[PDB]
């Protein structure tokens, strides 16, 4: 049901505005919604979090001053990007994180991705 | 300012100096004062007290005279300073406190003074 | 900032059992989840909590684990169930939040 | 091996000490250690420790202090006996509304004046909740207690606080999101002084409190016990926006050599009800939010009733605000009224002869304040109580169940940084 | 907790961590205990004071610089420490006492400090 | 009692054990010598605790383990011991006083105890 968007091939030195949306949900409840990157051989990384109902966000630390993220519509959310480098090529997902007992650890909704290419 | 944060016993036994310092550091917000200053010293000086009595004043670590008994304890030092966390420690060895207290007293009264005159 | 992972690749025969471990540089609880990402796909979620599998998983996949220790064992394993496995901390003992907060891995699994 | 002596051991246990304040009004006092502008907290790592906030001790000094504060800050003020008279007194009915009639009624009486050998004739405007009819009327509690007026320069705003442990002990706290009442959590952290917290006096509704950050927590003692409250914390506010419209003028009455009275003085404009407006949507959302979690522990098919409230007096049945140093006493029905399976107005009363925490033997009379009051706060949670179908409702009690939601996170300790360790060295 | 129970001052010199315990160990019975306090606290302050500086903190017993002089006493130490009660000796030199306080300060700052750094 | 009277660092130095006492020695004027008392213990216990740590307990004149760091100064010991008052002195290296007492902790934690375990 994630979709993500606003993708694409950019040239270093710019920013970016990725987003993506919840077909069929609201984010009005207790969710979670995370952004983790994937280089292109590489294993996954988190870049930080939004809880969607208080909006309050937690990062990565590497991630700190270079990625920012918030809430817009009720059902959508974005991840920018202050500043891009050739480094940060990789497939970008949002994901949803659903409330099970004392964890928002059920990670089982995940969009396709999107690419970002530098 | 305080340890035992997942520190062992022997990282644990180097952080001393921190602990140590915070120890000391007619209204109904005015009288409380005045009396929460005179507990604070209050315990300050009994723990000072214990240190002098058994020759163990102005030191962080200090080896004494009384040698370990088996019956206080169920481990190795090569177990315990590795792998406890100071704070399970004392709680392990708790109900023998007041017997090495004693036992250090002794220690200095007669091995290092009545002995030594 | 918790996990780190280390058998790095692991080869079996169709039929057996591979397992794969993962350590917190802090102590987490149970709170460490599992994932499955097959190549070019969106990963899918095996493991809620150190003892707790996803509704849909296979009962080949199972799991333990706790304070900084944890691991995934997969027996019966299926002839081409390649996949990259990942462990992610899913408490934050820092700023208390109970969310997915670090994440890494690397598995190789060839069958 | 031999016993090594070790101090500055990073040991705590359990304890009970009195607290320093840090931080005119009634309960600043002004007269606490000024806080420290850049506060330490030390993140305890692989450390789990458990708290219990209904068996905390913070919340009793909390309640110990502000009640002596109270009087310490109240008592030397003047008396009103001389009020304790018959009273003729007959409706206000000059220029009123209908919600209005029969609320406010102007008394006149034989009082004493700045000599003992001669009286005045003054009146007052009093509302309703002050009077007992005996055209002859009583003040309220003049048959019970004494009733002190309050200083008019005392300010009632509820200015924070911090509690500050004194050397030698430390004050942990629990940082852990989702944690209920009780039991062990593994994130805690070690600071000196506590959050500020607000000594916001209020029933049903808790008002200018902390937030939840990640869901709507419900904490109570057992739950299943229907005999406990339960205290539930919203990780969103709630706007609601309380006046009273009426612009009023005071007077000062001198009642002997040295004191007066402040009295009501006559009403500018047309008499309205006062009353308070809650967000409808945003309520709405926020009972929503209280019920998904409630179903956690009762049944996710199961219905969550919300009924207005118990029978009781109006400690117990309305909402109780102070604002402005106003006391109101708001209808609070119509919040809570649904089954789950524009603006909420609540009309409101106000009552100047408060009998608070000590509920009897003492009255306290709020003095007029000149003009119309405007005030907008912010509702972080509520009480409630529990009687197929579950049936919640607005509770209340003594204030300490309201402080307690301030002072969930925090634990006592003591620092014990003397003891012992075998190791291979001797003297 | 107290000696010179017709112990002479050999065996009284040994009872010393007892008897140096003892010394640290608003309604009208309110306000007293506050005060009660402060002046423990007190009085154990002040002998800390002269043994640090007299060079006799953490002992219970202090060989100083200062040579005994006749002019304070009648009696040889085998006729004192064996026949006399603590109690009755510090009764009989009590007027001397101010003297050997000066005189062990001065063997401390200059002997032991002045003329070693 | 005070010194610093002409009386340069070389000779103030000597002094130290009259300046080291003076430091201990319900109504309007009852409530508060009772606040007074406790302050003049609150300050006496503070500077011993920081002699205690820093391994200067019991003593007047302590050299330790900390080198001079010439940032700290623009003086000879030739210049300062002879012509500076001690009050002059204090003041012209007031800004570095948490400095030195920093290095002075861990001159005594780790140097004489972490290391000689
Ligand atoms: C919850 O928090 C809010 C925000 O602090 C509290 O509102 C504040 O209430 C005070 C007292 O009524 C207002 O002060 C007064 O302002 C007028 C001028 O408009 C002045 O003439 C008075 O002498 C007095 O200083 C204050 O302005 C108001 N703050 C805001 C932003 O409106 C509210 O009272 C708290 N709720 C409860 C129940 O305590
Ligand atoms: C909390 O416990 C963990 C182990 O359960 C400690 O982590 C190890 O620390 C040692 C150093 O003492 C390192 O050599 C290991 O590599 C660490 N393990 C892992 C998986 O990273 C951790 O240090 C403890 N926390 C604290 C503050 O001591
Ligand atoms: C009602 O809640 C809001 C939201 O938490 C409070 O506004 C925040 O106040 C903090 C300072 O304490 C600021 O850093 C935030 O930027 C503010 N957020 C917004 C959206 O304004 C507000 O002060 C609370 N009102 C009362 C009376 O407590
Ligand atoms: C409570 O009062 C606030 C203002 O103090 C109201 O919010 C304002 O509404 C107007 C439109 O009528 C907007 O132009 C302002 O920007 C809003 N201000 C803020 C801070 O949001 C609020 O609607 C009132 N609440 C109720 C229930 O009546
Ligand atoms: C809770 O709501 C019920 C239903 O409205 C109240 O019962 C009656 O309500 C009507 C108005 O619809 C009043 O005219 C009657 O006087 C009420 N009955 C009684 C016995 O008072 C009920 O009183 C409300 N309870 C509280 C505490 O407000
Ligand atoms: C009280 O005084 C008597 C003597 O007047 C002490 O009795 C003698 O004690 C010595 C040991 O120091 C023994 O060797 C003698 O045999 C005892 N004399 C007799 C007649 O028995 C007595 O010890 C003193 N009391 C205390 C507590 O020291
Ligand atoms: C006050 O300062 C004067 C000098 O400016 C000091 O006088 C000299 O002291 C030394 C001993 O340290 C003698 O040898 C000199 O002969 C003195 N000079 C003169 C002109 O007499 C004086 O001692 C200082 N005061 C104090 C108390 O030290
Ligand atoms: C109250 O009574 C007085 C006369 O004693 C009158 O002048 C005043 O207008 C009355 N006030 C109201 C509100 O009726
Ligand atoms: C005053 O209020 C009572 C109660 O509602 C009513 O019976 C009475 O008639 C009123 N008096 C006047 C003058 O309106
Ligand atoms: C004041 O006293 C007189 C005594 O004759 C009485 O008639 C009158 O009603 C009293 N007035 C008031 C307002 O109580
Ligand atoms: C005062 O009068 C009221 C009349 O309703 C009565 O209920 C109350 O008990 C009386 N107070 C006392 C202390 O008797
Ligand atoms: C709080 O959580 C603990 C488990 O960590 C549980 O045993 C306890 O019953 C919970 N409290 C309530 C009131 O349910
Ligand atoms: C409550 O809403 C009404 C309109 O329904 C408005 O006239 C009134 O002024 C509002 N009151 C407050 C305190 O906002
Ligand atoms: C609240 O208002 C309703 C009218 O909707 C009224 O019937 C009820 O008695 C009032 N409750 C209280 C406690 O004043
Ligand atoms: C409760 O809802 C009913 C409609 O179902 C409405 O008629 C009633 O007035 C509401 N009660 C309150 C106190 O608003
Ligand atoms: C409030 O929730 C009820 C269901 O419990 C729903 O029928 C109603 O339309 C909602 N009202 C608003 C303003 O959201």
């Amino acid at each position: 049901q994630l979709v993500e968007s606003g993708g694409g091939l950019v040239k270093p030195g710019t920013s970016l505005s990725l987003t993506c949306k919840a077909s069929g949900f609201d984010f009005s409840d207790n969710y979670y919604i995370c952004w983790v990157r994937q280089a292109p051989g590489k294993g996954l990384e988190w870049i930080g979090c939004i809880f969607t109902q208080n909006v309050r966000t937690y990062y990565a630390n590497w991630a700190k001053g270079r990625f920012t993220i918030s809430k817009t519509s009720s059902t959508t959310v974005t991840l920018q990007m202050t500043s891009l480098t050739v480094a940060d090529t990789a497939t970008y997902f949002c994901a949803r994180f659903s409330d099970t007992g004392p964890d928002y650890g059920l990670g089982n909704l995940w969009g396709p991705g999107s690419l970002v290419t530098v | 300012f305080l340890g035992a944060a997942g520190s062992t016993m022997g990282a644990a036994s180097m952080t001393l100096t921190v602990q140590a310092r915070n120890l000391l550091s007619l209204t109904v917000w005015g009288i409380k004062q005045l009396q929460a200053r005179v507990l604070a010293v209050e315990r300050y000086l009994r723990d000072q007290q214990l240190l002098g009595i058994w020759g163990c004043s102005g030191k962080l670590i200090c080896c004494t005279n009384v040698p370990w008994n088996s019956s206080w304890s169920n481990r190795n030092l090569s177990e315990i300073w590795d792998n406890m966390t100071w704070l399970q420690w004392d709680k392990e060895i708790s109900n023998y406190t007041q017997i090495i207290y004693g036992l250090l007293e002794e220690s200095q009264n007669q091995q290092e003074k009545n002995e030594q005159d | 900032i918790v996990m780190t992972q280390t058998p790095a690749s692991v080869e079996a025969a169709v039929g057996g059992t591979v397992t794969i471990k993962c350590q917190a540089s802090q102590r987490i609880g149970s709170h460490v989840s599992w994932y499955q990402q097959k190549p070019g796909q969106r990963p899918k979620l095996l493991i809620y909590g150190a003892s707790n599998l996803e509704s849909g998983v296979p009962s080949r996949f199972s799991g333990s684990g706790s304070g900084t220790q944890f691991t995934l064992t997969i027996s019966d394993l299926e002839c081409a169930d390649a996949a990259t496995y990942y462990c992610q901390a899913t408490y934050d003992p820092y700023t208390g939040g109970s969310y997915g907060a670090g994440f890494g891995g690397g598995t190789a699994v060839v069958v | 091996l031999w016993v090594t002596v070790y101090y500055g051991v990073p040991v705590w246990k359990d304890a009970e000490t009195t607290l320093f304040c840090a931080s005119h009004n009634v309960w600043a006092t002004h007269a606490c250690v000024p806080t420290d502008p850049n506060p330490q907290e030390i993140h305890l790592e692989n450390v789990t420790e458990e708290f219990n906030m209904w068996k905390n001790n913070m919340v009793e000094q909390m309640h110990t202090d502000i009640i002596s504060l109270w009087d310490q800050s109240l008592k030397p003020c003047v008396k009103l006996t001389p009020l304790c008279v018959t009273l003729q007194c007959t409706n206000v009915t000059n220029n009123i509304t209908d919600d209005m009639r029969g609320e406010l009624k102007n008394c006149s009486f034989n009082m004493t004046t700045e000599l003992r050998d001669k009286k005045q004739k003054v009146y007052s405007l009093f509302y309703r909740l002050d009077v007992v009819q005996i055209k002859e009327y009583r003040l309220i509690n003049c048959n019970t207690s004494a009733i002190t007026q309050a200083c008019p320069k005392v300010s009632f705003e509820p200015i924070p606080i911090h509690y500050c442990a004194p050397a030698g002990f430390a004050i942990l706290k629990c940082k852990d999101k989702k944690f209920n009442g009780t039991g062990p959590c593994p994130s805690v952290s070690t600071v000196q002084c506590t959050h500020g917290i607000k000594p916001v006096v209020s029933t049903q509704l808790l008002l200018n409190g902390s937030l939840a950050e990640e869901e709507v927590m419900i904490r109570s003692e057992n739950i299943t016990n229907n005999a406990k409250n339960i205290l539930v914390q919203f990780n969103t506010p709630v706007q609601i926006n309380c006046t009273r419209p009426n612009n009023n003028t005071r007077k000062s009455i001198r009642i002997g050599p040295g004191q007066a009275f402040y009295a009501t003085g006559d009403i500018i404009g047309d008499i309205r009800q006062a009353h308070c407006n809650v967000s409808k949507a945003t309520w709405n959302e926020t009972l929503g939010k209280v019920v998904k979690q409630l179903r956690k522990h009762f049944g996710n098919n199961t219905i969550i009733r919300f009924a207005n409230s118990s029978g009781g007096d109006l400690e117990v049945t309305t909402h109780s605000f102070n604002c402005g140093g106003e006391f109101f006493y708001c209808n609070t029905s119509g919040l809570f009224n649904s089954t789950w399976i524009d603006s909420i107005t609540l009309p409101c009363r106000i009552k100047q002869i408060i009998n608070m925490w000590q509920r009897i033997g003492q009255a306290m009379y709020a003095p007029p304040i000149q003009g119309v009051i405007r005030c907008v706060s912010n509702i972080t949670g509520l009480i409630l109580t529990r009687d197929t179908t579950e049936t919640f409702r607005p509770g209340g009690g003594d204030m300490r169940d309201n402080w307690r939601s301030e002072l969930y996170k925090y634990k006592v300790v003591k620092i014990e940084p003397l003891g012992v360790a075998p190791t291979r060295c001797k003297r």
